[PDB]
């Protein structure tokens, strides 16, 4: 009966790797006789080109397995196959003991592009991703199976280091409307095992929101100047596009700074900021929110004026 | 740890030319790879990042038109390719890699001189320079593109060695001279004209 | 885009003392909490290194005597105390908005005592070429002001300079003058007037001589 | 001329460790030859060892628990042959993309320096695994002067997830004088400490500006009304924020307000939510939105009163 | 990754008794391990937690005077101290473990049954049953005390069609249960169940 | 004290159709934008084990047929399609806030075609000097069990639904203290009732 285990190098007094990666089998303690050994990289047979035996005799045999930096940290799975006259012992690279870990965000269509635009679009997002790991596919599936339009794909460098890849998927607007719900499957070769998410519209009560504009004062050195605000709150659910309105026309996100909706004792704050010219032209603007339970066409607004 | 870049260059006006970088070790988290420009004498311009894994490329606007970057991870090589080259497009170029978590340059290129000019390569001209501490040198003059390196015995005498930074004469040709304090041989070397020369620093 | 300026363009530092270089930028560079500016430095001839990132951390491998300080717009870089090894040009980075820029930078030079030039010269066996050069070569001397004047027939008249950067040993600077009808005059002197010399000092030679 | 190099245990299949992690030390001309285990430096005991002879080959063998082993020690296989010594040493192997600790210092609320006038630091660590509870963080003043004695508490979180926070008082005279304080951690896991430092803030401070509105009577909230507050323009981001009825302060848990965001120009911007009852505006028609910041005029408050009618 | 507990206990009125909880293994980076009481047929109902590493602990509102938890870091064992027993006590406890970055539990106990009374500790009887004529054959558990006993075919060799049926009081306050498996028409081979009661350290077997 | 009320506490699907069980909770499970409600199910003399968390995830090694939805106040659990196996009582949990809570539970039962019970008489041991009268495998569990029709002196006791079988066992003890004894049986699958005697020998 023999027995096997497995060794491997040592890491770098400070934690480093070794160019080389070196699995030692060690079979000792067998009755001496015909004795085979193969290397299986995640159960294939890994070529014998990269081991090198040495047999003496009880009776003991050591298999040395030369690996690169890339395969071992690969992690994959290599099994010391004896066959003697089958055991065997496995080893991978060793996982981390606190792993940060993936994390995936699946957003939903905004009411602007469901309603209005009648365009929605859901996106599927990826963040804190290494260089590497940079190929992980999103691909998109339904809990029906029916056929899903193409998706678009685009990956993002940040500050920090990381990266982040976004994939944005459009649906069907009376589909997603009855309750579809659809699935982003990310998968890395380096990733070990598949992560999973899935979004759907919302199932819960619905209450039309409450809009309500006002104007800060004059504060002194404040003429070139002035701050709108906007208030909308008790609706049901968090799903909200705000926008802003002047000349009847719509202005874009970086004018105004608008709130993440929470919980009500859901409302949100909103905050854009005029100019001189800007009133004397059109003194009005539209402070439009749109939600599933508003009326007539999901849209409800006020307006305010400076003066 | 460190990275290698390509040789010396000599471009006509309006071509194209292709830099190379590699980088040493593996680091399984991956990289990013930069290029910065700089002219001798001037502030370092950020030319753009490129990553070899996915291959994704983003440019500085004002580099669009005149650089496309391009990797392969099969061997930890990186390219760049600048196109209608300009007197004002020769410069040095470095190439600099961002590691994972990382926000700041962990390792630099050597660098690569490269010169936009329509004049063909011409090699240098060695000549000693023949003389308590007495000195001893060797003058290399005539040279084109810059740049051309020289050193003593490959190093044999390395302490009180001063050779001077390139000269442009003005027939258009460079001109350098290096020196040696003693109380030896010269290796000139000239990529650009495939010319090593060796000279020793004896009376005559 | 956002530029940076540094601030001195060039200061002179001697040993025992702190130097201080500032830096401000276009936009603020922090970002949720966090800072993305760097501090390279470059010596002649080499690629830079990197002696401070997130404007408060020092790299590996970095003695003691830099560190840095600032938030937002304003950085602050300090050397103390400077050591003879650290006359570079040092620059300024951001790395939060794209495309990434750098500062203007800022050469440090090391300012030490007084030292005379010592003076050699060295005539054309290049004979041959067709053409002669005379060089004139003054090897560690500071600082870097000096004059050299060529006499032909004890009189001044087609030449050229080089002078290589401040040395990090040594901490002196060196210079070569090349001077390009030869063999219609007879005697040749280099002419050089230094501070660190009470009086001025000429080397001479007579045309194959010997 | 002896050859020293040392191999670990290999993981299990699915990258788990053994309970225990063995680590041989492979030992040239024969004579005089003697191993030495040192773990971080320290002489361990030659009783966790076990050494073999071959005329010649000599190796010896120690085994580690998994939790010693796990805590980034390292171990040092020291030979002596015949003379001088020769060293070779081994950690753990690196994780690739580690979370590693988190730590905040916050400053005093300015509730607490101004109005009550004694101020509170804390040293708060954020995410870390049930095991990393025993680490202790210790106070340190740059002064050199002692410090009071502090609060330590840690708390379950929803994801799972450990949080011990640390609450420190300091003396009033001593924060406004340009005072630096730094939180030291420790844990035996973490090889290195840990250490951050705050300060008061120094630079140009402005003064906040308050807006307050009363929400017209919406058809479907017969006996309930919202009163919203704008506090902006204010430097720097240190602010507290109070609502007032009928001469007495509503707790915090009272109002949902959020945090500072800088404006488009100059200064920071806060909004602030009070839901309040039919029965709370009959009894005084009157409620205040006061804060306190640095550069705030006279006393460090400003407030403006609203009422629903 | 298991955890086993202590297996049946019996206590007197106003007592207190001790249950134990290990893990096999060595886990790094910690782990909390709660207990949860189920009453017979009732809500599950939660009790506490304690983080072994610190001893921090957090207790419910109802058995804040009824239950201890205690735990010591080497061992991987946890214990849970009830005080003033009453026949309320009379439940099923669980030990669960919930593990690091979990919002849920991931391994669970085998239960401890604790049997609040002030009957006597009873061994069982055990009377075969006889096979007249697809062939049946059973074994009868009669008056013991207290629940449960375990019941084993062929000592573990036979396990397919078997029913072991739950116990049931019966007059004397004395508990009852029946075990029975089919077996093919032949049966050929022998049949024979092994009883074990935990709490009176008493095990028979009998044969049909 | 968050408390959770899932409905029904008992519903019956046949195999292969669609299960569908509810929680209702007091108060938003949700918290940081996540849900942290939780679904367990309960085998006979086993522990519970998780089937899906975070209301939408499901938990490694469970079917695809188990399908969770919901957040804030209502959730929903969904089996498709039912097999025999899943015959236990379901508990959803919260994970919210301390103290955490369980639902009163729901137990789910397999419908099939019906099948009839093997009645046998067993008399009782020598070594006792106890009549037995087993019914075995039989659906669903609406069973009635010296020519002397009695009452009060036989005990019951009933299995759970099998695992695999999905069906019902009944045990009753017959006592008799120290000579004709037999056993009635009436079901719902059977066309007439049958009897099993034995001898008082
Ligand atoms: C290194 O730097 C990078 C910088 O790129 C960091 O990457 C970021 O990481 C964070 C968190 O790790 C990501 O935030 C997540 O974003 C999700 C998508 O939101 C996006 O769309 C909305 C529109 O709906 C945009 O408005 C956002 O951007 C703007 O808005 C925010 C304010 O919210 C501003 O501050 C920004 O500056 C932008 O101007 C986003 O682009 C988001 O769904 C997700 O939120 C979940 O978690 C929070 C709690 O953190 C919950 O409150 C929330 O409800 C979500 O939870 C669930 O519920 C919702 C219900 O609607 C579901 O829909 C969700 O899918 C979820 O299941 C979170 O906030 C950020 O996107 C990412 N940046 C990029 C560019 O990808 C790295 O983290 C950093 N590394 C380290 C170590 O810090
Ligand atoms: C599992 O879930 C838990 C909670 O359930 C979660 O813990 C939370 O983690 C976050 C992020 O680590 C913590 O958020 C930090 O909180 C500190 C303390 O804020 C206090 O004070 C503010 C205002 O006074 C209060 O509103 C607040 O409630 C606290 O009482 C903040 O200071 C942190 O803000 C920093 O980052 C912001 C954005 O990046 C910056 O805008 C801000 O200025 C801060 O910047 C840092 O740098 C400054 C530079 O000078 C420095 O001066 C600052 O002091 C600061 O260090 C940050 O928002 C939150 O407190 C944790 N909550 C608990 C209960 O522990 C876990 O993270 C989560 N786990 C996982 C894996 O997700």
């Amino acid at each position: 009966p023999p027995t096997v285990k497995i060794l491997q190098s040592s890491c770098d007094g400070g934690g480093h790797f070794p160019p080389t990666i070196q699995l030692l089998c060690l079979v000792s303690g067998y009755t001496p006789g015909t004795i085979q050994i193969t290397w299986l990289e995640d159960g294939q047979v890994m070529d014998v080109d990269l081991s090198t035996a040495s047999t003496t005799q009880l009776a003991s045999t050591q298999s040395e397995l030369t690996l690169s930096q890339k395969h071992w940290l690969s992690d994959r799975t290599y099994t010391c196959q004896v066959t003697y006259q089958t055991f065997e012992d496995s080893t991978k690279k060793c996982a981390d003991s606190n792993p940060r870990g993936v994390s995936a965000y699946l957003s939903r269509p905004s009411p602007f592009d469901l309603f209005i635009r009648k365009s929605p679009t859901i996106t599927c997002l990826v963040v804190d991703l290494a260089p590497s790991k940079g190929t992980v596919q999103l691909t998109w599936s339904r809990a029906s199976g029916k056929p899903v339009n193409h998706s678009t794909r685009k990956e993002e460098k940040q500050r920090n280091g990381t990266l982040t890849v976004t994939s944005t998927l459009p649906v069907g607007t009376r589909d997603w409307i009855e309750g579809e719900t659809y699935q982003c499957r990310v998968t890395h070769p380096h990733l070990p095992r598949a992560l999973m998410r899935s979004t759907t519209k919302t199932s819960g009560p619905r209450a039309a929101p409450e809009v309500y504009a006002f104007a800060t004062p004059e504060w002194p050195g404040s003429r070139d100047k002035r701050t709108l605000a906007c208030l909308i709150q008790n609706f049901m659910p968090e799903d909200i596009s705000v926008q802003w309105l002047h000349n009847e026309v719509q202005l874009p996100d970086a004018r105004h700074s608008t709130t993440q909706p929470r919980k009500t004792k859901f409302f949100v704050f909103s905050r854009l900021e005029v100019t001189r010219a800007e009133w004397e032209q059109k003194d009005e603007f539209i402070c439009r929110a749109v939600h599933e339970a508003a009326s007539p066409s999901q849209t409800v607004q006020r307006a305010v004026s400076v003066n | 740890v460190q990275l290698q870049q390509s040789g010396a260059e000599l471009a006509k006006p309006g071509a194209s030319v292709m830099l190379s970088c590699k980088a040493s070790g593996y680091t399984f988290n991956g990289y990013w790879m930069h290029w910065v420009k700089q002219r001798p004498g001037q502030d370092l311009e950020w030319i753009g990042y490129i990553n070899p894994t996915t291959g994704h490329t983003e440019y500085n606007q004002k580099f669009k038109d005149k650089a496309t970057l391009t990797a392969d991870e099969s061997s930890n090589t990186a390219y760049i390719e600048l196109s209608s080259l300009t007197s004002d497009d020769s410069a040095v170029y470095y190439c600099a890699r961002q590691e994972y978590r990382h926000s700041w340059f962990a390792y630099w290129g050597q660098g690569t001189l490269v010169t936009v000019s329509a004049a063909s390569t011409k090699g240098p001209s060695v000549f000693p320079l023949a003389p308590g501490t007495a000195a001893l040198g060797c003058l290399v003059k005539d040279y084109f593109p810059e740049p051309v390196t020289v050193s003593w015995n490959s190093g044999a005498l390395t302490s009180g060695v001063h050779t001077f930074p390139a000269v442009l004469q003005s027939s258009g040709l460079y001109s350098l001279s290096s020196v040696v304090t003693v109380p030896y041989i010269c290796n000139v070397n000239h990529k650009p004209s495939n010319t090593k020369v060796d000279k020793k620093a004896e009376p005559k | 885009d956002i530029v940076l300026t540094q601030s001195p363009a060039s200061l002179a530092v001697s040993l025992g003392q702190r130097a201080t270089i500032s830096c401000k930028a276009s936009q603020s560079v922090d970002y949720d909490g966090d800072t993305y500016m760097n501090w390279y430095h470059q010596k002649p001839g080499q690629p830079p290194k990197l002696l401070i990132y997130a404007a408060s951390n020092l790299d590996s491998g970095i003695p003691a005597r830099f560190s840095g300080s600032g938030s937002g717009t304003d950085f602050t870089l300090n050397i103390h105390p400077v050591e003879e090894e650290d006359a570079a040009t040092y620059y300024c980075q951001q790395t939060n908005e794209d495309p990434w820029t750098f500062g203007g930078g800022t050469k440090l030079e090391i300012k030490r005592t007084v030292a005379a030039p010592s003076v050699f010269i060295f005539p054309p066996e290049q004979l041959k070429s067709g053409t002669a050069s005379v060089v004139c070569l003054l090897n560690n001397f500071y600082p870097r002001e000096a004059k050299v004047q060529w006499k032909v027939d004890n009189a001044l008249q087609n030449s050229q300079e080089s002078v290589t950067e401040q040395d990090s040993k040594d901490s002196t600077y060196s210079l070569s003058s090349t001077l390009t009808d030869y063999e219609k005059h007879k005697v040749y002197a280099c002419e050089v007037t230094h501070q660190g010399l009470s009086s001025p000092v000429t080397k001479s030679f007579n045309r194959g001589e010997c």
